[PDB]
């Protein structure tokens, strides 16, 4: 990398700045607000008549 | 809750308002956020980043290295190459022995020594490195340390001279350009 | 009806974004 | 990771622009390397570093406020002490090359030097000259004989021994003393906080975020609007470096001056007028200071005049 | 087409007048920098040159003696001669005999 | 007034290109107190007249 920063095949003594290093995520976290308002589906479903 | 974005979430002790949603920076970029489940301010702390400088003997001396992470500590370094998620894929060698932790980041491939020499190679903060065989990290020396015998009633006079002669080089002019633009 | 002095208030809150030491 | 982030689609983008990046990454780079040169034509002057002796008697003169203090662990004087306690979307901040304790080391070598050596420390070796003796060879200099020193050497040292103490208090008490270095440093921060609230522009796009436009638009018709924000950062991060390119040129053609003033003012005696201050120049003193250089300018002004008839030959 | 055309070509003329104002407004920068180097040199050549000087490490380090220049592309070299003492003894010193 | 003049409808489009307009109006300020600066250290060089 230090000699394509170059653009030689040889590199003289000395410290280059070659590139930028970037920790990458991990996994993903989506959270949402509480699920709420349950519709009464057992009123129908769960009907003793 | 539609706010979306990468960083590293952490227990804040900041106190939102009961009304508020997230926090933002004097720059207006986020700081914090509310979970929506939990009514828990977490900070928000950006993925971290840097530059990333080699250290080279040069090539006509040694294919050896030395790569400096500017602005990381060393310990996050060595967790990300663990669990491998480091934008650069290639990865030194860390013999444990080679991996410093100087002001300026974390330099792998480059032994300290508690030496000092003139500057070969500047890092930063006072850290420089040479090839010495292997590549040695070492803090600066200023100068060879010295202590005039001052004294209330003693002069040292010099009894012969020396003429020497040294070259200045100075640049005076550029080099003339005429552009058409059309 | 009538006709008086508003002073320095009516000033609400423009969104829902904390903002600490901040001007 | 400014101009796009963590972005594939505008990635793409930007490499169909030729090498603007990489002119404006070689030119932060030179200003970079250049700060460092800056810093050690000041200082490093000394080829060796010269200490002053464990007994501090120099013929009455107090040098106290200006030599180090081994009471303190960094080893700064008590006026550099109080010197020191007055003054992310890819932009990264790096550490100089002399940390601010090895800086303090080369200003302690120029002191040490000067009040033993003199002025032969800057032009050979070091040979050592009693204090009084110096400053007798320092009088002969602005045309006053040296039979006038050492008949007012007890006068001589209180007058510099109270002028140093009122040093402090012009710096302890006076705010806006040190506004010069706080002022390079403002602007620092002031293009540095500009260059981050360009990133919430929209500079005529849909939106200022690229996600929520890879999104809400089409990717044939998407490509457009991202080229509006990749043209509006590209010239709102040349304008930073630019303006750095300014202003680093000032930053050097007065660290060309302080490189100038420890040579001649420091490292021996100036004929130049006012320019190692007001009155005619005996010594000077380096201070270091956060991102500057302090001197103290010890000059000789006249008093007490009278009136006298004169003639110019005599028959 | 001729309205397509128009439209791909305002890119490559704005594209390339960025390309040429970066370029100029950079050699103004340099040209600030030769001048103010070239400012010195005229002056070495005025002070060291042609007479001597009592200025410290300004015609180089110890006592300036004379200097003498020398072209060279885009540039000039000064060597200058200068005095150096050397074999310090020590001695025993008085401000006054009486 | 130069890029826009007097028009509320060009007034509104120019805010969204960021602050450009405040660094162009304090770099000419840095200027002109400069300028009043460089005539005072070469004249005003006497404490008495
Ligand atoms: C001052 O130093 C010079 C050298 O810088 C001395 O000259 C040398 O003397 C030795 C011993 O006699 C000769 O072998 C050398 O050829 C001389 N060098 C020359 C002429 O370049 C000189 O003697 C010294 N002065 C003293 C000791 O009084
Ligand atoms: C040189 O000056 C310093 C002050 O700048 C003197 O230090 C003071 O010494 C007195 C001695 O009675 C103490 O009471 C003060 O507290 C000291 N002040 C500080 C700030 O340390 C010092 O004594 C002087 N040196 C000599 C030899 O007289
Ligand atoms: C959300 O629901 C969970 C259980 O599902 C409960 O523990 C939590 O307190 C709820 N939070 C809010 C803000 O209602
Ligand atoms: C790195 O973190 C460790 C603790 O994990 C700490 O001891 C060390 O000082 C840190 N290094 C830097 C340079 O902040
Ligand atoms: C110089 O004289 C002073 C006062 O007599 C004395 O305190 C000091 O130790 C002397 N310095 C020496 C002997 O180096
Ligand atoms: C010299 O004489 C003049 C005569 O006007 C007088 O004003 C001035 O004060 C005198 N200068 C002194 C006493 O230093
Ligand atoms: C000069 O004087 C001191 C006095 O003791 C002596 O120790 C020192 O070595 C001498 N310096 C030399 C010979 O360079």
């Amino acid at each position: 990398e230090t000699k394509c920063t170059l653009k030689s095949f040889t590199v003289e003594k000395g410290i280059y700045q070659t590139s930028n290093f970037r920790v990458q995520p991990t996994e993903s976290i989506v959270r949402f607000p509480n699920v709420t308002n349950l519709c009464p589906f057992h009123e129908v479903f769960n009907a003793t008549r | 809750n539609g706010l979306t974005g990468t960083g590293v979430l952490t227990k804040s002790n900041k106190k939102f308002l009961p009304f508020q949603q997230f926090g933002r920076d004097i720059v207006d970029t986020t700081d914090a956020v509310r979970d929506p489940q939990t009514l828990e301010i977490l900070d928000i702390t950006p993925c971290s980043f840097g530059g990333v400088s080699v250290i080279t003997p040069g090539t006509n001396t040694s294919n050896q290295v030395a790569v400096l992470y500017q602005g990381v500590n060393c310990t996050e370094v060595s967790v990300a190459i663990h669990a491998d998620q480091l934008t650069p894929t290639w990865r030194v060698y860390s013999t444990g022995s080679n991996v410093f932790q100087t002001r300026a980041g974390c330099l792998i491939g480059a032994e300290y020594v508690n030496n000092s020499y003139e500057c070969d190679i500047p890092i930063g903060a006072g850290v420089c490195a040479s090839y010495q065989q292997s590549i040695i990290a070492y803090t600066m020396s200023l100068g060879a340390e010295n202590s005039v015998a001052y004294s209330n009633n003693s002069i040292a006079i010099p009894t012969n001279f020396t003429i020497s002669v040294t070259t200045e080089i100075l640049p005076v002019s550029m080099t003339k350009t005429s552009v058409d633009c059309t | 009806q009538s006709y008086t002095n508003s002073f320095t208030r009516g000033v609400y809150y423009p969104d829902k974004v904390f903002r600490s030491s901040v001007l | 990771m400014y101009i796009c982030g963590d972005s594939t689609e505008c990635s793409n983008l930007l490499l169909q622009y030729g090498s603007f990046c990489t002119q404006l990454k070689r030119a932060l780079t030179g200003i970079a390397v250049e700060q460092d040169k800056n810093t050690q034509e000041v200082f490093a002057q000394v080829k060796q570093i010269y200490k002053t002796p464990p007994i501090k008697y120099f013929g009455g003169f107090n040098f106290s406020q200006i030599l180090p203090d081994p009471s303190k662990p960094s080893k700064r004087s008590p006026i550099e002490d109080l010197l020191f306690n007055k003054v992310f979307n890819g932009l990264t901040v790096l550490p100089p090359l002399l940390t601010d304790e090895m800086i303090a080391q080369y200003t302690s070598a120029l002191l040490a030097g000067t009040i033993t050596s003199g002025w032969t420390f800057g032009a050979g070796p070091a040979l050592q000259i009693p204090f009084p003796m110096q400053m007798a060879y320092r009088f002969n200099g602005i045309g006053v004989t040296q039979n006038v020193l050492y008949e007012n050497q007890k006068l001589i040292a209180n007058q510099f021994n109270s002028a140093i103490g009122k040093i402090q208090d012009s710096l302890f008490s006076t705010p806006s003393a040190l506004g010069k270095l706080q002022d390079v440093v403002n602007h620092n921060a002031q293009a540095l906080n500009t260059l981050v609230k360009q990133l919430s522009s929209k500079f005529g796009a849909i939106s200022s975020v690229l996600n929520d436009i890879l999104s809400r638009l089409d990717p044939p018709e998407a490509e457009v609007q991202i080229d509006r924000l990749i043209t509006g950062r590209l010239q709102s991060l040349q304008t930073y470096v630019t303006q750095q390119l300014i202003r680093a040129a000032e930053i050097r053609a007065s660290a060309n001056l302080a490189a100038t003033k420890m040579s001649e003012c420091v490292l021996g005696q100036s004929k130049r007028v006012d320019f190692c201050g007001k009155g005619y120049h005996l010594m000077s003193f380096p201070q270091s200071a956060p991102h500057g250089v302090v001197f103290l300018h010890v000059t000789y002004v006249p008093a007490q005049e009278k009136n006298f008839t004169t003639a110019p030959a005599i028959c």
